[PDB]
């Protein structure tokens, strides 16, 4: 049997059947580097 | 050191021919979070 078969996608499929693209996100931690930080807030500056 | 290369460069005129007798520190240019083995290097010459 051939290891691959073919989605064949069509939108008058039921939902279970639609197409869904799936990312996954793995946050890899290496202990030594740090290169991903997060943009978090910065507030205004008040002097006196 | 901790996976940070730091290279730190100056760049001083000669007052004199070689190596003038003075002080001039050396001011941080780059810090690189490279993170590899280094035990040996070598610098590349240009040619006419
Ligand atoms: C190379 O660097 C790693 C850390 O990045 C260190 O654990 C390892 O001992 C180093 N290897 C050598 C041969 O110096």
């Amino acid at each position: 049997y051939f290891p691959l078969q073919s989605y064949g996608f069509r939108p008058t499929y039921g939902v279970g059947h639609q197409p869904y693209r799936v990312v996954v996100l793995s946050f890899e931690l290496l202990h030594a580097p740090a290169t991903v930080c997060g943009p978090k807030k910065s507030t205004n500056l008040v002097k006196n | 050191i901790d996976g940070y290369f730091k290279i730190y460069s100056k760049h001083t005129p000669i007052i004199g021919r070689d190596f003038p007798q003075g002080f001039s520190a050396l001011e941080p240019l780059v810090d690189l979070p490279i993170g590899i083995n280094i035990t040996r290097f070598q610098t590349l010459l240009a040619l006419n």
